């Protein structure tokens, strides 16, 4: 679930537009979706053009720099689950030497805690970038999350649950020995 | 640039109370826990429930509004437990009431208000137009404040000077309050 | 000529401010903050001691 | 039977109930639970009245604004202003 999330780029939906007064109608000027490394315009130049964050061109740029800033912490979380996944399976191959389940439980718990401070720093870095811009009566600005953000949240709950269940498999096996 | 709502700091939650109050709360926390351990020791009234490690946990529970498992059973202990309960009732009520003042009434302050403040700081850069009587005023000025401002504007990298008036206004709007 | 050489500005600074009894009074007008201090809650500590 | 509520316990129970810090022991008789419960309703209103009235003081004190122009003198009439007679 995390590997789909880090690879894909459907994280943030940003829309900017200008209203038409006395008619109760709104007309967009730009729309895009972004990820940790790849940006593709849904309605930018009314075209599906795709640039990386390094290939720049206002506030939409400044949001994109903060998404690149919050990069490392999901990569740390995937690295610790991959170590925890290997030690879990080789413990299933060899039921003796019961220490393999307990150490793998620690890598799962440290994975989820790294994912939380990833999301907290991500959401904070997005919120203040909407805050600094000057308000106008004729301009509306919106934001929305994506399905890759939903997968990372689900990836937290299953990783914490497997880290709990690995401790019980340690205790029940050590009691049987 | 006009002062606006800014990015809140990471430690902005401890803004309604001053820093001298927060250090006195810590110092009073240690002082009560030492007193509660000592007086319970030489005055017993069986098992010494209130140790130095237990007394820190008792006073921490009373400040954080939670209940504690053990209670003092002597007269001298219950006076210490009684007064420390009254202390935390006022402070937590003072923290709640001051946040209601901040969130209701918004007052914003400008960093600078005079030319002598700009000379005594290096956070905000300041510049003039390149050709005109404005730059010529700072050039031949024998006033001590204005002479200090010319030494900064001359030896500044990147150049604070602009070409036109509209370019100078555009740098003010886009530097997030770092250019005057 | 005296206006453009700042000699009028030089005389004004000397007679109004340098002979001023309220010495550097403009610095005191800057400070302003709003929070609870020790003076507001001093009596609670006196009950504690 | 086996009751514990002496006068030293009863002053200690009422002191803990007002400060909302809990109690070691609770009344088990019905007449004891009545006198306990009404004192709980007393301390709930008094503490909530203290926090709300303190927030009323600090908000009104924050809204007090000084005069910084002649326009602010014009609309406001607790301060009197005058000039020289000739
Ligand atoms: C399990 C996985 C976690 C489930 C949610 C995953 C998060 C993905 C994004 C999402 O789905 O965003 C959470 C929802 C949607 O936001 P919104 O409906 O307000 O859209 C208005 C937003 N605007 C105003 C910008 C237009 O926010 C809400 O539902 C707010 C309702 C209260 C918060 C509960 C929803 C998230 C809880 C996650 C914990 C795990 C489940 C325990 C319950
Ligand atoms: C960072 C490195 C930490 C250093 C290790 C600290 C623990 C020491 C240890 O490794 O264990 C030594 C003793 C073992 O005795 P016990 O726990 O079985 O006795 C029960 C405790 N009783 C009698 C109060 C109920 O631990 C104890 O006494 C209780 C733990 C030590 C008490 C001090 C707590 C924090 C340290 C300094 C602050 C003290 C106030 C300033
Ligand atoms: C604070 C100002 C003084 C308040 C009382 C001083 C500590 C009371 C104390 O610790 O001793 C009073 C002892 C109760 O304590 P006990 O250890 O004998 O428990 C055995 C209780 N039992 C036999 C019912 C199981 O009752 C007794 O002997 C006789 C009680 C008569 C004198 C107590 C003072 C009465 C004041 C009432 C409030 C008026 C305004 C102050
Ligand atoms: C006879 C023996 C006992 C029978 C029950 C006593 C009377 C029942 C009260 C009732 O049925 O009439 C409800 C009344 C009506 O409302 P009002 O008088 O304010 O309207 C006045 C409108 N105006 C303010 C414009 C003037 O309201 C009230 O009496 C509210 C009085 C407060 C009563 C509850 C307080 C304690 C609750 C829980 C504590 C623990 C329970 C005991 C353990
Ligand atoms: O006589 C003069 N009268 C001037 C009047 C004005 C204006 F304020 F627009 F009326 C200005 N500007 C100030 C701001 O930038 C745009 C033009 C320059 C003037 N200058 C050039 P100086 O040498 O810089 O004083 C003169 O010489």
């Amino acid at each position: 679930l995390l590997g789909i999330a880090v690879s894909t780029d459907y994280w943030l939906y940003l829309e900017e537009g200008i209203i038409l007064p006395q008619n109760q109608s709104t007309e967009v000027k730009m729309s895009l979706h972004s990820g940790l490394w790849r940006v593709c315009f849904l309605a930018g130049e009314e075209r599906g053009r795709c640039f990386t964050i390094e290939y720049v061109m206002e506030s939409t740029v400044n949001v994109l720099k903060m998404i690149r800033s919050a990069t490392p912490f999901p990569l740390v979380s995937l690295f610790f689950m991959f170590i925890g996944f290997i030690l879990s399976n080789i413990g299933h191959i060899r039921p003796h030497r019961t220490i393999l389940a307990f150490v793998s439980g620690i890598f799962f718990i440290l994975s989820g805690l790294s994912l939380v401070v990833g999301l907290v720093l991500y959401i904070s870095s997005i919120n203040d970038e909407m805050l600094n811009r000057t308000k106008d009566a004729e301009t509306y600005f919106n934001y929305k999350y994506g399905w890759s953000f939903a997968f990372a949240a689900i990836s937290f709950l299953l990783t914490e649950s497997a880290g709990v269940m690995s401790v019980y498999l340690f205790m029940k096996r050590y009691t049987a020995e | 640039k006009k002062p606006q709502k800014s990015k809140p700091g990471v430690f902005s939650f401890l803004d309604p109370l001053a820093y001298e109050i927060w250090m006195c709360i810590v110092f009073a926390y240690i002082g009560v826990s030492v007193v509660l351990f000592l007086v319970s020791r030489f005055s017993p009234y069986s098992t010494n429930e209130f140790g130095i490690f237990n007394s820190l946990w008792f006073s921490l529970g009373a400040f954080m509004q939670q209940g504690c498992d053990i209670s003092p059973r002597s007269l001298s202990g219950r006076i210490v437990g009684g007064v420390w309960w009254f202390f935390t009732l006022i402070i937590i009520s003072s923290y709640t009431a001051n946040l209601a003042a901040f969130l209701t009434v918004e007052r914003m302050v400008s960093p600078i208000e005079s030319a002598e403040d700009l000379s005594k700081q290096t956070e905000i850069a300041y510049g003039t137009l390149d050709s005109g009587s404005t730059k010529e005023f700072f050039r031949r000025s024998k006033i001590a404040v204005f002479d200090k401002m010319w030494t900064y504007m001359r030896s500044a990298e990147p150049s604070v000077f602009v070409r036109t008036t509209a370019e100078g206004v555009a740098r003010v709007r886009k530097s997030k309050g770092k250019y005057a | 000529k005296l206006s453009e050489q700042g000699v009028l500005d030089k005389l004004k600074n000397k007679w109004w401010y340098d002979k001023g009894e309220c010495g550097a009074k403009d610095s005191g007008s800057k400070e302003k903050t709003s929070a609870l201090s020790l003076s507001n809650v001093a009596g609670v500590f006196y009950i504690l001691v």
